[PDB]
């Protein structure tokens, strides 16, 4: 038949679990609203998932916004079918980076790095290329 | 050998003396002379082997002669196989008429037939023309005086009966006049067909005179242009030929690539001969440069040692074209490397590839190193007329050209996507060109 | 593909003509003093509102 | 620093190596084969812990883009400069100033863009990403980089 | 000869067609196709069968 | 018949940016604001050229 | 529809005292001492009728309360 889960996509900027939520509250009680986003760096892939307490409320949800022109953006709203559970979307934020290591000593650190360049300058030999030094 | 010696009129020397033509080839040479006695003749000279002049003098001569004028009809009928030549052969014969006082037409399939009726109503003293249309003109427009027919001229009989207007040959003779005519035909081979058809339009007993792999690729028809000038913009510095099917076409592509700063020259039959042969000249010697031309006005000239051969439109003549690869490579001793672009419809052409048993290279592209100029070439032509005009024509010529093609088992004009054809010349919507399709 | 071939006229591409001849036309009005041109309009409202 | 025999011979080498020994036109792999890179590493980031969309520009003795532009000549791809300017700017000089002051020296500015350009005509994306992928060398004015 | 024989135009041709598809079929012309599926007379008869083969695939 | 002020400024430009080259006359956007042939262009030059000098 | 308009008012044509000014300012600078084409919505009914038979209309709005309602009932099968 159809479960209650709606899919949403080509959503505008902007346009997050906060707003979905928000905006489609008003169709009937939600249970779930999740919205793709990128791992490395939190920003909408302008898609999402969200599902109704009431299945007949999905429906109404999906026949007037399924072509909305919004920002732009056609909204693509659709109804999936039995079962279908929504799962793995993650709200991941922007990774700052942390600057960690240097954990081995200064000697072997630079010892290392003398035998890296012999083995560098020895590999482009079996390449068809004489450098020397 | 010269055109002094023969006693002619004086519009006519003005003319040749203009074309620049002063030593007359052989050809021209041991035909003109007993034309102009009133005999008969079955020649066997190629094409553009200086022929044209030759069948041409003698009518111009004896239009003068008699002294038509228009009210008196048609008097000279040339018979040509394909619409491209005649349009040639109307060029050569628009300049042989320069001072004279006689008219001539042109009647060619896929033209404008009310146009060609009213032309014919004025009265045209001289009509060169296609069999197919010669029929519905004969047969269906009222005023067309023919009565005073007193010459024909049959060019290429074996192109025409292999195209297969046999039939409208016949008709055609069974309504032409016959006692006042004297006739002439020319054919660069003769099968059985070629005499059946001799026998039934001359006087008996007339006079007769005697005389390495192919590569391809594959472009679709909304990007053969684009793919065109990114290959000529990145090959600039060697020579490059390019044939193309239509006049039209080859002057609107040569002030293209003249606009967008691509120096090519440009040859076709609506250009002064003097002008062709200036140009043909200088491309001899400049061992740099592109040269664009049609393929009708490339068979006679004897083409240099090139480095590039693109056959960008569909040949006039597949015979030819399948022995010229050949052909050219025996002459020239420099590897000119042959190139010939095909659609996805029209790709049943590498069979008579495969079946003439030639070797067969297939070239390939990526798609994303075009030159990405369609959004300014489309800006241009909405803004500047002439180029506009000139696009339009061009499109409507190649058309003409493509549906009109002896090969209809390859070249047909009903799996031709039309908008993606004006696509490749700066149309988003495609002109209306009224042909039958 | 369009249903019929007619050509498109020059006037499509290239600046208006009615437009050039009223311009002239308005520039012969005010060579003559039949039109007072836009700033010496501007002038005279500025000067006697008080 | 670095001996000049070395890189001397360093650059022989390459050029040796990069031509050992079908297709309309060159593919990628084969358009920028001989393009020569010179990597530097340093101990820790360069720019620190922040982004710096700013580019160094290092002295040279030799032209950079004049042989680019003189070789693009007989390439698909021309060589274009956009110069990017204020709005207030953007009529103090024209194309025939930039013509007069430089075609001397053999230097030709393609377009002449605004700010304003950019947030009306080359909004969307595909639009934006076909003019920009188009130029060479972008000249932003100082103010309006940021 | 006069213009006013010359021939049909093709957008003369289209808007008569289009007019005939959109306007519909007057009640002795629904009699007419009904009996068929189941100078002038000839005319009208070509024009309801060319109708008929036109609805069916083109 | 006298040709007008505002002509006789558009082939003094024509004529001091070109001369005699009517091909390009022909294709320049700034001064052909009109796009005019080169039998127009050429016959009102001369015209142009007939009363001045 | 709100969308629609949005686009169409956009494109709105210049009024006569709008255009007349506009003229009268050329006029005035041309009687002391290179133009791009304009852009405005298409209207009429002809006008756009041949406009659609030609396909150049990119986007043809009709109303749907015109009296004689044989105007444009042709209108939208013509666009098809």
């Amino acid at each position: 038949e159809y479960s209650g889960i709606i899919y949403v996509s080509r959503l505008p900027h902007g346009f997050h679990e906060k707003e979905l939520s928000k905006y489609f509250a008003q169709f009937g009680d939600l249970k779930e609203v999740r919205l793709a986003r990128n791992k490395k760096t939190g920003n909408s892939r302008h898609y999402g998932f969200l599902e109704f307490v009431n299945k007949e409320d999905a429906m109404i949800a999906q026949e007037s916004m399924n072509n909305y022109l919004l920002m732009g953006h056609l909204l693509q709203v659709r109804v999936l079918p039995k079962g279908a559970k929504i799962e793995k979307l993650y709200k991941y934020k922007k990774r700052v980076l942390v600057e960690k290591g240097i954990t081995k000593p200064v000697k072997q650190l630079k010892d290392n790095m003398k035998q890296k360049h012999e083995e560098r300058i020895k590999k482009l030999a079996k390449s068809g290329i004489e450098f020397k030094w | 050998e010269k055109f002094e010696e023969l006693k002619l009129s004086q519009p006519t020397l003005k003319a040749i003396e203009k074309m620049g033509f002063t030593t007359m080839t052989s050809v021209q040479a041991r035909t003109i002379p007993p034309l102009l006695a009133g005999r008969d003749v079955l020649g066997a000279a190629k094409t553009g082997s200086g022929k044209t002049l030759a069948f041409l003098i003698p009518a111009i001569e004896l239009l003068h002669s008699l002294k038509f004028k228009p009210r008196n009809g048609t008097g000279i009928i040339v018979i040509t196989p394909t619409r491209e030549l005649a349009l040639q052969i109307f060029g050569v014969a628009r300049e042989l008429m320069e001072f004279h006082s006689q008219t001539f037409g042109i009647v060619i399939g896929g033209a404008n037939r009310r146009q060609e009726a009213e032309k014919l109503m004025k009265g045209v003293n001289m009509l060169i023309a296609t069999p197919g249309r010669l029929l519905d003109h004969l047969q269906n427009t009222k005023g067309f005086v023919f009565k005073n027919l007193k010459a024909l001229i049959i060019d290429e009989a074996d192109r025409i009966l292999e195209i297969g207007f046999e039939d409208e040959m016949r008709q055609i003779i069974k309504i032409l006049p016959n006692e006042d005519r004297q006739s002439m035909l020319f054919s660069a081979t003769q099968t059985t067909k070629v005499e059946d058809l001799a026998r039934i339009s001359l006087r008996p007993g007339p006079l007769f005179i005697n005389v390495l792999e192919q590569g391809y690729v594959v472009c679709d028809s909304d990007k053969r242009f684009l793919l065109l000038f990114s290959f000529l913009k990145r090959n600039q510095k060697k020579k490059i030929i390019v044939f193309l099917s239509s006049c039209n076409s080859v002057k609107y592509y040569a002030e293209l690539l003249n606009y967008i700063d691509l120096p090519v020259l440009e040859l076709h039959g609506k250009q002064k001969q003097q002008k062709r042969t200036n140009t043909f000249f200088e491309f001899c010697n400049a061992e740099r440069g592109i040269l664009i031309c049609t393929d009708v006005a490339a068979r006679g000239l004897d083409i240099p040692a090139v480095d590039w051969i693109i056959q960008f439109d569909p040949p006039d003549d597949p015979r030819d074209y399948i022995h010229r690869v050949g052909r050219t490579a025996r002459g020239t001793k420099g590897k000119g490397k042959s190139l010939m672009f095909l659609t996805p419809n029209e790709l049943g052409f590498l069979r008579y590839l495969k079946a003439s048993k030639v070797p067969l290279n297939e070239y390939e592209f990526p798609e994303n190193k075009i030159a990405n100029v369609q959004s300014q070439l489309e800006k241009l032509i909405k803004s500047n007329y002439y180029l506009h005009q000139t696009a339009k024509d061009g499109y409507r010529s190649y058309l003409q050209a493509y549906a009109s093609h002896s090969l209809k088992t390859v070249y047909q004009i009903d799996k031709l996507d039309l908008a993606k054809v004006a696509k490749s010349y700066g149309f988003p919507v495609p002109p209306k060109v009224n042909i039958t399709i | 593909m369009p249903l019929t071939a007619v050509p498109e006229p020059k006037r499509r591409f290239v600046p208006s003509k009615n437009e050039a001849k009223r311009v002239m036309k308005i520039v012969r009005a005010i060579r003559e003093g039949r039109i007072i041109p836009p700033k010496k309009l501007k002038e005279m409202k500025e000067k006697e509102k008080i | 620093a670095i001996p000049r025999e070395r890189v001397i011979k360093a650059v022989n080498e390459l050029i040796k190596f990069t031509s050992k020994p079908k297709n309309l036109l060159e593919d990628d792999e084969e358009e920028l084969k001989k393009d020569l890179q010179l990597i530097v590493v340093n101990n820790k980031s360069f720019t620190g812990t922040s982004k710096s969309f700013k580019l160094k520009l290092l002295n040279v003795k030799h032209s950079f883009y004049k042989p680019w532009k003189e070789a693009s000549a007989t390439a698909v791809k021309d060589f274009k400069v956009l110069l990017i300017l204020k709005d207030s700017d953007i009529k103090k000089v024209s194309e025939d100033d930039l013509f007069d002051q430089l075609d001397s020296e053999g230097i030709k500015v393609d377009e002449i863009i605004c700010g304003k350009d950019l947030k009306t005509v080359y909004k969307a994306y595909e639009a934006r990403n076909a003019f920009i992928s188009q130029f060479s060398l972008i000249l932003a004015d100082d103010s309006i980089v940021t | 000869i006069s213009y006013k024989k010359g021939a049909a135009s093709n957008r003369t041709k289209f808007v008569r067609s289009l007019v005939r598809e959109i306007a519909g079929l007057s009640p002795y012309e629904r009699r007419l196709i009904d009996l068929i599926r189941n100078t002038r007379a000839k005319a009208k008869v070509e024009e309801m069968n060319n109708i008929i083969a036109a609805s069916r695939r083109h | 018949r006298s040709q007008s002020e505002r002509e006789e400024e558009w082939l003094e430009k024509l004529y001091k940016k070109h001369g005699d080259d009517y091909k390009k006359m022909f294709f320049d956007k700034k001064l052909n604001i009109y796009q005019q042939s080169e039998g127009d262009l050429k016959r009102r030059l001369l015209r142009w050229k007939k009363r001045n000098g | 529809a709100a969308e629609t308009f949005k686009l169409f008012n956009k494109y709105r044509p210049e009024t006569a005292a709008e255009k007349k000014e506009r003229l009268t300012k050329e006029a005035a600078a041309v009687a002391e001492g290179a133009s791009p084409k304009p852009y405005a919505v298409k209207y009429g009914l002809n006008h756009v009728v041949a406009l659609i038979e030609n396909k150049k209309a990119k986007l043809v709005l009709i109303a749907n309360d015109v009296d004689p309602i044989e105007l444009v009932v042709f209108l939208p099968a013509l666009c098809k």
